[PDB]
RNA sequence: UGGAAUGCGAGUGCCUAGUGGGCCACUUUUGGUAAGCAGAACUGGCGCUGCGGGAUGAACCGAACGCCGGGUUAAGGCGCC
RNA sequence: CGGAGCCUCGGUUGGCCUCGGAUAGCCGGUCCCCCGCCGGGGUCCGGUGCGGAGAGCCCUUCGUCCCGGGAAACGGGGCGGCCGGAAAGGGGGCCGCCCUCUCGCCCGUCACGCACCGCACGUUCGUGGGGAACCUGGCGCUAAACCAUUCGUAGACGACC
């Protein structure tokens, strides 16, 4: 798992979606992006034990990720119920999504067919066994 | 009916064992089950080898039985067995196997797309050819 | 002795323990084919005991070491003189084998003597092993490989990978 | 177990299966080992065997109790009068059969070894017969690795 | 021990079980083997014992 | 879903052992052409083996078993039943996952048949050894439908030959099509060759 | 969307011939027929998934009839790709010969 | 210089139940054609004792047992059961 | 034949729609030659550690939007008919239709969608099987069995005629 590596998410609502690794946060959780425009996965945290690292990489060496994207930034904010309470995408989050995506996305489109790869979803099919195939 | 023979100089492909996937030449025959093989140009020391693990190819080098390694390598270079092997359909099918076995997850996705389009173009043409033959009968 | 695995040839030197009568006893040597050296020394004491008034208590092993094959990359014919006990007697045999190492020919002998005569290795005493020239061999099974232009096919090649796949759409081919 | 074998096994302190002890060899002890030949596997240990045995499975007999040798003071208090005051002195006394081998060795509790990982050939016959019993000389070390 | 004097058994075990027939009208268990070379004809009939 | 096997050229016992394990693991198995199954040993000694089995009967009431089935399908079925714990619910459920047939009736006639190379006579028997046919064996211990099965198996093969000729016709077109569109599919063909899918 | 688990069969329990150790399950995994191909699966999660009569809560979802016993692969078993699995509760004997799910996490690749 | 090795805490006294049909195996051994027969020596067993293997079994082989988890083995095994 | 749901039973989590077979031999073409009711034999040419490979093939699923480029145009989707299937019988292909779309496929441009803030039972087969009911339209049906009685071709009673 090196920065720019394409990871397959195995759990959560985004399971099976191929995402881009950005960096490891101070708590050991990984920072990934969809990018949101390709598979609808935002700047999100994920656990390394719950992803499959592929051999497909992009060079995000020249990407500047904001320094305020820390574990505390992504930590859930408790919602009180006495009916319900709905999570609302803060405006700062949307601004950060475009800041990071606007740099990573052109690098994705350099690699032919890569964007289509990130739109697709991973699945096991007839006769396909994980221990046999390279990622 | 038999076309390939265990004989001095016959080049065999090692299918299983420590040297699987390599080419050796039969230098001598020990008994019904073993041969003295040599692989100077394919990184195999002269040694005993069961016929079970071998597969005779179509090449036959020329050197005396039990000739030492200098002349087995010498004949291998003369016949250029390494390039002759790699140009065979047998060698190409081995290469085609390991290309597919090492395919990356992204590579698998690109093949599916290329295969998906190629399969559609061919099927469309086959329909037109089917229609063509129908008129000749009609 | 259990002929476990491929045997090895050992050179074992022993003697009587020195005594006031004979301050320097003579040295004896034996060619021992055994699985390891601990077995090799044991069989030495079993053979010298049969030939001399000697045994482990009243003697010592001066040298035990493995004798390596001198031409491991060359084919040779071996003649093996042995005696063995059957269910109803003792017999002397001369056998021939084609191998690369003398210890391999002896290992072939034990597996062969077990196969053709139900002889356990504890009843077999290999007396002598010699490398024999192709002209001096007696056994037709060995002599038929003395052919400079030997050639033969491999008919009816049995399928050995019979469970990969276990179930298949196509039947195997025995001709190659 | 026959009465003679049973008494000799208690004198060697091998009262349980896969128990281990060091024995210093001489006419008195080699003839004892012959009597219990069907019941023991023995041989000549090398320095590494003495090390790993005493380090991983070394327990002192202190006040008639089985005490793990987790501190040098344990050795020094009991065997210090013989100038054995550390694990290295204890390993040196055992390995070289020092003048106080008897005391340093009886101080060690019989080593409780595990079942051999990888199995045995045949416990019911001698080593030279393809079994396990009797003297296998330095081949004891291969056994000690699989049991220690 | 063996029975003193030999004698055939009473009855045929080939007609077992000795039970009331399930059918009142006799069933044709086997019709004659058809011979395609003969003219079309019938092979059975029903009558009443007068 | 269902593993369909061809009984022709397979050795009775070896096929049953593999088939018995498959249905214990929960797989549905169909075996067709049970009359094509083989048994090692000459025919006469295999006929004797079954005639001895025919002698086993409850002396006081033969209707109470053993039941000596004469169809090759049922002979094979009883052989697989002998390799299962068939007096427990687990074994009977496994036994219900096996179907056995003489010939190839529908729907299996129009389905691909797998073989078991570990049970194939050509793989397991030295070519000099004698062997028996379960169909001839069964016919000679009271099986009554050898001739009909052969007659219907002769009609199926004639239909299968027509189907194959149509498949060969469609493959000849396919190879021709790959030649007509060689220029339109060249780029996609390099992708396959690059990754081994085409040699 | 698509399958994200490997197909495994609950072959039986750990046992000798006349003794049964129900706390360990023997799993047959599709396509794994050697002891050397089982290394990918060691430590992976296993899930016996089934249905019952009464509705039960669903994490991240509303109550339904699905139920699961979780477990993980602990080690290989034999020479032919079988693995030993341990579950939070011993598997019911009615599950022998039925599907066991083997997940792709905890991922080590 | 507690005078070979090794191991081990020993000595001693009262009161005392049940038992006093045994039987089996290696080796030795008497009678008998022999016996799953009768009678002895030695040791070990069953009786009193489960447990893994010998399909099944008093005694055979392995191994002796508090209630458990993990690991490894013995004697035995690894087509399917 | 053509709506919502409610109980209950479970399992499952893409499909392979097929020569016959030989194994000291096979497979595909070639019909230019010989036979036959397009198929068989020969010749000739190719493959044969089976690549016209089950070590395989088919399908492949994030959705929509804007505008391009390849591919289709003999095209996709949607009501009437004819060949065809019996071992335990086909919701296959084909001919018409009046319709309905130029989007389906591949590579690009352009953005969007609960982005539910790391997490399980997700994802089908599924209008699944069975049971009650509630509707709501059309086309159709108006039986037997047993007892009782009688018979005596039957019979301990049942049963049977
Ligand atoms: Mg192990
Ligand atoms: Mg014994
Ligand atoms: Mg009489
Ligand atoms: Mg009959
Ligand atoms: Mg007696
Ligand atoms: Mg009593
Ligand atoms: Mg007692
Ligand atoms: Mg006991
Ligand atoms: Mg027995
Ligand atoms: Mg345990
Ligand atoms: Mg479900």
């Amino acid at each position: 798992i090196t920065p720019g590596t394409i990871l397959i998410i195995l759990t959560g609502r985004h399971r099976g979606k191929r995402v881009v690794f950005l960096k490891q946060l101070s708590s050991g959780l990984l920072l990934v992006t969809g990018p949101l425009s390709l598979n609808r996965v935002p700047l999100r945290r994920t656990h390394q034990k719950f992803v499959i690292a592929t051999s497909t990489k992009i060079d995000i060496s020249g990407v500047k990720i904001p320094k305020h994207l820390t574990d505390a930034y992504f930590k859930k904010k408790k919602l009180r119920k006495p009916e319900k309470e709905k999570y609302e995408i803060t405006e700062q989050r949307k601004v950060d999504q475009k800041a990071v995506d606007s740099q990573i996305l052109p690098k994705i489109k350099a690699v032919p067919q890569l964007q289509g790869y990130l739109r697709s979803v991973f699945a096991l099919t007839n006769g396909v066994y994980p221990h046999k195939l390279v990622f | 009916v038999f076309r390939r023979f265990v004989e001095v100089g016959r080049v065999a492909y090692v299918s299983f064992g420590p040297h699987a996937g390599k080419l050796v030449a039969i230098v001598d025959v020990i008994d019904q089950n073993r041969a003295l093989v040599d692989g100077p140009c394919t990184r195999v020391r002269r040694q005993a080898m069961p016929f079970k693990c071998m597969q005779l190819t179509d090449f036959i080098l020329k050197f005396p039985h039990s000739a030492r390694q200098k002349y087995v390598r010498k004949a291998w270079e003369k016949a250029d067995i390494n390039t002759k092997w790699a140009a065979t359909r047998w060698a190409k099918k081995i290469e085609a196997r390991e290309r597919k076995a090492k395919m990356t997850d992204f590579d698998r996705y690109k093949v599916m797309k290329a295969k998906k389009m190629r399969n559609r173009i061919i099927k469309n043409e086959v329909k037109k050819l089917q229609r063509a033959a129908l008129l000749k009968a009609s | 002795m259990k002929a476990s695995g491929t045997l090895r040839e050992y050179k074992v030197v022993g003697r009587c323990l020195p005594t006031p009568k004979c301050r320097t006893p003579p040295l004896y040597r034996m060619r021992i084919f055994a699985p390891n050296h601990v077995v090799a020394k044991s069989r030495f004491w079993y053979f010298v005991s049969q030939l001399k008034k000697m045994k482990k208590s009243s003697g010592e092993i001066v040298y035990c070491g493995q004798v390596f094959e001198k031409s491991p990359l060359r084919v040779k014919n071996f003649g093996i003189w042995l005696r063995y006990d059957s269910r109803s007697g003792t017999h002397n045999m001369y056998r021939e084998y084609r191998d690369l190492t003398t210890a391999g020919a002896v290992t072939q002998c034990y597996r062969d003597m077990g196969a053709r005569h139900r002889a356990r290795a504890h009843s077999i005493q290999i007396m002598k092993v010699e490398e024999i020239a192709a002209s001096k061999c007696r056994r037709p099974a060995v002599k038929q490989f003395h052919d400079s232009k030997i050639k033969f096919p491999l008919p009816h090649r049995v399928l050995r990978r019979q469970h990969k796949p276990r179930f298949t759409t196509k039947r195997p081919n025995t001709f190659f | 177990v026959s009465p003679k074998v049973r008494k000799v096994l208690q004198l060697l302190r091998l009262r349980q299966i896969f128990n281990g002890t060091f024995v210093k060899l001489n006419k008195a002890s080699i003839n004892m080992l012959r009597i219990v030949e069907p019941y023991i596997a023995w041989g000549y240990p090398n320095l590494k065997s003495v090390n790993e045995l005493i380090y991983k499975r070394g327990y002192g007999k202190i006040n008639k109790k089985r005490i793990a040798l987790t501190d040098n003071t344990l050795i020094a208090r009991s065997l210090g009068k013989y100038n054995i005051i550390c694990m290295e002195d204890l390993i040196h006394e055992i390995y070289t059969v020092g003048k106080h081998f008897k005391e340093a060795n009886n101080f060690l509790w019989p080593f409780k070894l595990s079942s051999p990982r990888g199995g045995m050939k045949k416990k019911t016959t001698h080593f030279v017969e393809g079994g396990d019993a009797g003297n296998r000389e330095d081949q004891i070390n291969r056994l000690i690795r699989r049991m220690n | 021990s063996h029975r003193k004097f030999s004698a055939p058994r009473h009855g045929s075990l080939g007609f077992l079980p000795r039970k009331r027939s399930s059918r009142h009208r006799g069933k044709v268990k086997s019709f004659p083997k058809d011979d395609p070379s003969k003219p079309v004809h019938l092979t059975a009939f029903l009558g009443y014992k007068a | 879903q269902v593993l369909v096997l061809d009984g022709r050229g397979h050795l009775l016992g070896r096929l049953a052992a593999i088939v018995a394990k498959q249905v214990l693991l929960g797989r549905k198995v169909v075996v067709v052409r049970c009359e094509g199954i083989n048994i090692s040993g000459n025919f006469y000694r295999n006929k004797l083996k079954y005639l001895a089995f025919l002698r086993k009967r409850m002396n006081t009431n033969p209707s109470r078993g053993p039941y000596h089935f004469r169809a090759p399908s049922r002979i094979f079925w009883r052989t697989v039943r002998g390799m299962l714990p068939h007096k427990t619910k687990r074994g009977q459920a496994a036994l219900d996952r096996l179907k056995v047939f003489d010939g190839i009736p529908p729907p299996y006639d129009k389905k691909k048949r797998m073989v078991v190379p570990a049970a194939l006579k050509v793989v397991r028997l030295k070519p000099t050894r004698k062997f028996a046919y379960l169909g001839r064996l069964a016919h000679e211990v009271g099986w009554k439908y050898q001739a009909v099965t052969a007659t219907l198996e002769e009609k199926r093969k004639e239909k299968a030959k027509i189907h194959y000729r149509k498949k060969k016709q469609l493959m000849r077109l396919r190879k021709q099509a790959e030649k007509n569109v060689e220029k339109k599919i060249s780029k996609f063909t390099d992708v396959l060759k690059t990754h081994g899918l085409l040699v | 969307s698509g399958r994200l688990w490997c197909k495994a069969i609950f072959a039986g329990y750990k046992r000798g011939l006349r003794n049964q150790r129900e706390h360990t399950a023997l799993l047959k995994i599709e396509g794994v027929y050697a002891r050397d191909e089982t290394e990918f699966y060691l430590g992976k999660r296993c899930a016996y998934v089934y249905k019952a009569k009464n509705n039960t809560v669903t994490p991240g979802g509303k109550p339904n009839k699905t139920r699961v016993i979780w477990g993980k692969v602990t080690r290989a078993h034999g020479n032919s790709g079988m693995v030993r699995a341990k579950f939070r509760s011993n598997l019911p004997a009615k599950a022998i010969g039925h599907r066991i799910r083997v997940m792709l996490y905890p991922s080590r690749i």
